[PDB]
């Protein structure tokens, strides 16, 4: 009574050693708000700054310490890359988003580059200006978004290379990022006219919209937990940032609103549907705020924040697959300095040293539950689940 | 419904958050019987046994801020919740204070006794350098706390401790009581037993005062009864003491009275802000707070301003905060904090202790 | 109202267009506490972080000419527009000054971050020795612009800039204020940490000065004690300099003092004269202006006057234009130029730099 | 038969010319009553007297009270008369020029010694390895220095200064006592604490690792008597003491750690050169005797450098003291008696002899 009852209340970042470290990256320089970086239980993924067009680097995970300037880099576009997204249902196939207009899907052999990477496996152009939003289907097989600046939104079948779905008169200004609600059949977005749509892309309609969500000019983002809500981090007119949550059904006020400081540089929330637990990462910050998601008031639980004396130039989260489970850790955060990337663990203390049952439920697994002929018909599924307990040792 | 208990080395503070002064305030001895029973409760603690101290053996469980015995330390917080508060501890939340620079085998103990014997819902652990604090409504500033067993001066700038600094000093009331015996003993009462050391300090806290000037004082007590007091024994016997007023308090300036080789407290309180960053120095200066029951003496402020000042370049404008309700400052400090709404994130539930250990009290802490 | 913002390797200068100083001028410094918060804003900049830097960790965003962080460079643009200006960027056109030979992939990041992170209506980037010449009124002559991170010469004839002839020694104001913490080590005072580089940088802001005869000027101090100095720290600690006054301003005529082995302004300016053609060197003896806050020492324009001298041939007349606002020279030719009504059309606007991208301000740009 | 006197910031060693170890070692203060005792003595009396260091950094800064430490290094430690014998003696990097024509006016005039010779307390380090170039990590009792030699000439642009050494290292270790119930306040116990230091404490490879170690087991638990009779157990203590070395933030300092101070330094030096450097790391100093640190050092250097360079850290059994025994074998040639600074050369071209005899 006297404390919330929660388990992630005492959770504790703890950065690894420095010979865990990824050292002489030199991590780009485009000064849109992405994450830079992508990281699956096989390989990682860091936007890094190229003489000429674009390039990122992708490396093993166990390929640690200093990595040669040499370094072979997957550079087939010829403008800066924006964003990149592993695909969920393979560890080897990323998705790039440069402003040369297109988006390139890659094959990363198993041992890694060992050559510099030119050819894609499909140049997907359908955008007039540059695409700087990707995101794959959680669901769907070979079914991937892309958001570019002219205000459109893309449905692509990366198996076929064919335009499944084109959205163009439903955001009248940039596109700030979007999110795929649980199931992947519904998308939200954050708009820079201060609005939050919640979008059905197989009907073309907008099934919710909140204008004026959060007051502030400055950018903001909006992404869908595991329960159907929306989560929007934004700026106030006084420029304080906040945080909100949505109820998809009423979106005359929001569930919550809390602020948390008067800072620049948008929060980009990083989301743990297990443990619903909220990670908000701002960029040129320093430190990394965890929040608690419940449907007790005020719905919005601060548990702790992880403090550190460098800002991070972008950030990336490691899926439920990849983590320890043996040493109750719930997520890894690989940090983006400027020349380095510094991984980050997020623990749950506990005495035990068994296997926990609570900490780790059904998670998500890298077998796609539909397809893209079988999700444009109308099917809708959920992720198929997989047991973390085979991962203990 | 917050307690608050503030487990001094001579004297232990309890009450209830959200309170201005401390609801129990008893001493921290336990006392044993040392003669047989002729006719027909082998341990008294706090004041019950201060009323029947004259065939009982007075243990003081902490000695320098330290646990000397546990059993006994038990005995004070049963005491305290159940003789004092009158309280049920599974029920309320307790907010504990600890010295600075507490070791984490002290604080583990704390922890354990209070969730596995009393089996408090929730605990938290604060310094009690930072409660002081707290109580005075500031964010930067040095605390000299100086209490019954140990004296430590904190400095603290807006809201940040400097560990480096935090210098520490074995000399408090105790020690004073004890040279205040031994003093006593030249003009020709004799006190011996851990029952009339009880007495001393009794004289202690009514009689004496810091001097402005020690040698001035010591001429003017030589060729005058002015500074001459009386004070009366629990038998009715009538004592009179005349520059052991003074000369006793002087031990805190003047370690060197009871044979040690450290330095005073203002040369301390000095010596912890000259290892602080210059750049703080000057507020360090124009807020040095006093704490603790050892620094409720008549004209011991002005004494730390004249010290300080001596010390500290003549630019530097020294000031001394006293508040007049210093000696329950920590408490009173205590009691704000545990009424803060942006307080309730730092409690540690016994839920949470016992799935994860000392481990999570070491963190959220400091 | 057009902005004229200055941004340095140590110091950010802004205000708006046909003003004669600007409004706002703070260090470009990003703090952050390097303590734990023990009572119940994670970065500080400007002349907040100056305030706090007893508790804080300074870093320079920009080291010699070089962004070493773009993500604390836009603190400081953040910080100049809504702390110091009190301004919407959105509402008023900016115009920025740049180092000469600046990279253009430091040029298209400084025009990307405010045309998307501020928005500004308008925009455009000025080379500072061009600027430093329209605050002399003149359109030909070699301005040393030495600041914070790096000097540079750069010759102007008859409004055309000479590429070719434009020297970068790297020496500058911060490379000073390291020696001249390296030397008073010998004198027995340590700084160290970073909040006392800021400390003295304004020791060497108050009492360095250039001597004309620096072999001459040895002899005396070590015979007087008329050149020594008293400075007062900010705890009240007074420290005396003597011969540390000149010996660290002396390093900008000698490297080697440094372990360097370029040579010294005097030859950098007078290389890069003999760089230009010859029927424009004249010109450029005559009209040599300083510039930038590490050209406001004492007696440095009669020493850069005697050393040129002795290098360039007897007939030429050699001019070193000083003028006493040389510290604010780049922003007050900014301001000059910004309000002229033949700028009007070297305006870049936003809805140009989305649909045309940096291909436009490489261009209409030098 | 000359006289080696090697300057430390906290401890003077001194001896004669041609011996394998110093005679007397004895600490470097002053104490005057809180009416002059210097070294042991000043030690003996605790504290009824204030302790002050004259070359506190190595640098003297009190030349009264330097003076007085010599006065006992001639007459009461090494027992001999200074204006019998030519006296060596060594001074610290970045020493200014001032403070050298001092000592050698002080030698010359107030000691009268016939002849006397200045020489570099790193670069005898390097010499006593057999190297010419090379960087001398030297961590004495009140400052740690990392001197990069090319070719036997100290680069001074390059030579940093770190105000982390024994001293700050010693109170640590009295600081982290506390907190398993000991108590070593007074000057006494400070050099009880300097013996447990001494004799007990190492330096870990893998600090975080060790600690697990430490909390799990009791293997690495060690027990020291007191001069009482008294025993004490420390247990991690013993690798986090000096620990502080290469995390200074232990101490609440913000300078890095030695092997960044090492790091850093080299890369203020040619490019050309750092190769050399790299391969030639040469510890010195009584505070490098730690077991374990040569591994240690090697380990976060390696972090540091480039992968394709060797980090080679030197680490000579005899480092402790390898500034004054390369004085005695220097002092000890019969070919050096030529670069002493005679007395009939001081009283023609004055104090200022010292700059081109010894450079
Ligand atoms: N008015 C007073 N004058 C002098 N000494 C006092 C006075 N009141 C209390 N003391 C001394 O303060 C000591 C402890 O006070 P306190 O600060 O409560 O210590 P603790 O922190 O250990 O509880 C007692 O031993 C007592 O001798
Ligand atoms: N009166 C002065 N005397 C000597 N140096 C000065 C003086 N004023 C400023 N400086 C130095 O000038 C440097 C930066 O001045 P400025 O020209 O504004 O540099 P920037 O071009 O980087 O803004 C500072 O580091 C400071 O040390
Ligand atoms: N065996 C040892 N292990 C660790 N530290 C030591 C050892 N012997 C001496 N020291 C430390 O070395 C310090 C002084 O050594 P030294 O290098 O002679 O100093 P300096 O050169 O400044 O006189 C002492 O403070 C002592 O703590
Ligand atoms: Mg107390
Ligand atoms: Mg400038
Ligand atoms: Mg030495």
């Amino acid at each position: 009574k006297v404390v919330r009852q929660s388990k992630f209340r005492h959770v504790f970042g703890q950065p690894v050693k420095n010979d865990q470290c990824y050292e002489d990256i030199r991590v780009s320089r485009v000064t849109w708000d992405s994450t830079f970086c992508a990281v699956n239980p096989k390989f990682l993924a860091v936007i890094v700054e190229a003489s000429g067009g674009g390039a990122f680097l992708v490396l093993p995970l166990s390929k640690t310490g200093r990595i040669d300037k040499a370094y072979p880099t997957v550079c087939g576009h010829t403008g800066p890359v924006l964003d990149i997204d592993w695909c969920p249902h393979n560890d080897e196939v990323i998705a790039s988003g440069s402003e040369d207009c297109t988006v390139m899907v890659w094959q990363i052999p198993e041992n890694g580059l060992t050559s510099p990477l030119t050819e894609p496996v499909v140049v997907l152009e359908g955008h007039t200006k540059r695409v700087g939003i990707i995101a794959w289907h959680p669901t769907a097989r070979n079914v991937l978004l892309s958001a570019g600046c002219d205000n459109v939104v893309l449905i692509w079948n990366v198996g076929t290379a064919e335009e499944l779905y084109r959205l163009d008169s439903l955001h009248p200004d940039l596109i700030y990022n979007v999110s795929w609600n649980h199931n992947g059949s519904l998308f939200c977005s954050a708009c820079k006219d201060k609005s939050v749509r919640i979008i059905d892309p197989r009907r073309g309609t907008l099934v919710a919209e909140r204008e004026k969500a959060h007051e502030g000019a400055r950018p903001m983002r909006a992404i869908f937990l595991a329960d159907g809500k929306v989560f929007t981090t934004g700026f106030s007119r006084m420029s304080e940032r906040q945080l909100a949550l949505w109820d998809p059904e009423n979106l005359e006020e929001p569930m919550a609103l809390q602020e948390l400081d008067s800072s620049n540089g948008a929060l980009l929330p990083f989301y743990d549907p297990d443990t619903s637990v909220v990670y908000v990462c701002g960029k040129g910050d320093s430190s990394i705020r965890y929040f608690e998601i419940t449907e007790e008031p005020p719905y919005i639980h601060f548990l702790n924040t992880f403090t550190s004396k460098e800002p991070q130039r972008g950030m990336g989260s490691m899926p439920k697959r990849g983590l320890e489970v043996s040493k109750c850790e719930i997520a890894r955060f690989y940090k983006l300095h400027e020349r380095k990337c510094e991984p980050i663990v997020m623990t749950v203390p506990r005495k035990s040293d068994l296997f926990q049952d609570d900490l780790y439920p059904d998670t998500a697994g890298p077998e796609a539950a539909l397809e893209a002929e079988e999700w444009v018909s109308g099917r809708d599924a959920d992720p198929i689940l997989i047991s973390l307990r085979e991962a203990y040792v | 419904a917050a307690l608050v208990v503030d487990n001094g080395s001579g004297m232990c503070k309890a009450g209830f958050a959200g309170d201005d002064a401390p609801r129990a305030v008893f001493p921290s001895i336990v006392g044993r019987p040392r003669h047989q029973g002729v006719m027909v409760k082998d341990s008294y603690v706090g004041d019950e046994a201060q009323s029947k101290r004259g065939i009982l053996t007075l243990k003081y469980p902490i000695e320098h801020g330290i646990v000397t015995n546990w059993d006994d330390m038990e005995k004070i917080w049963h005491h305290t919740f159940y003789n004092e508060l009158r309280v049920a501890p599974e029920e309320h939340p307790v907010l504990l204070t600890e010295a600075p620079l507490n070791p984490k085998a002290n604080r583990e103990k704390m922890t354990q006794i209070m969730f596995e014997t009393f089996n408090t819902p929730a605990m938290y652990v604060a310094i009690q350098a930072v409660l002081s604090l707290y109580a005075s409504g500031r964010t930067t500033g040095i605390v000299m706390d100086s209490g019954d067993g140990v004296t430590h001066t904190v400095p603290i700038y807006e809201g940040y401790a400097l560990p480096h600094a935090i210098l520490r000093l074995d000399l408090a009331g105790r020690d004073l009581t004890d040279y205040l015996m031994k003093i006593l003993t030249e003009r020709g009462y004799s006190f011996t037993t851990t029952a009339e050391r009880e007495i001393v300090r009794d004289i202690k806290e009514k009689l004496c005062y810091v001097a402005l000037d020690f040698e001035q004082e010591m001429a003017t007590a030589a060729s005058s009864s002015s500074l001459e007091k009386s004070y009366e024994l629990p038998d009715g016997q009538v004592i009179t003491i005349g520059n052991e007023r003074f000369r006793c308090p002087e031990a805190l300036f003047q370690p060197s009275f009871l044979g040690m080789e450290s330095a005073g407290i203002h040369e301390t309180t000095f010596n912890s802000i000259m290892k602080c960053d210059v750049d703080i120095r000057k507020d360090l200066y124009a807020n040095t707070v006093l704490s603790g029951g050892t620094t409720m003496y008549p004209g011991i402020a002005d004494r730390m301003q004249k010290e300080i000042t001596a010390l500290a370049p003549s630019t530097m404008k020294i000031k001394i905060i006293a508040p007049p309700e210093r000696k329950y400052s920590v408490w009173i400090g205590g009691s704000i904090l545990a009424s803060l709404s942006t307080f309730q994130q730092m409690w540690i539930s016994k839920q949470e202790y016992d799935e994860s250990g000392p481990s999570i009290v070491h963190r959220k802490c400091f």
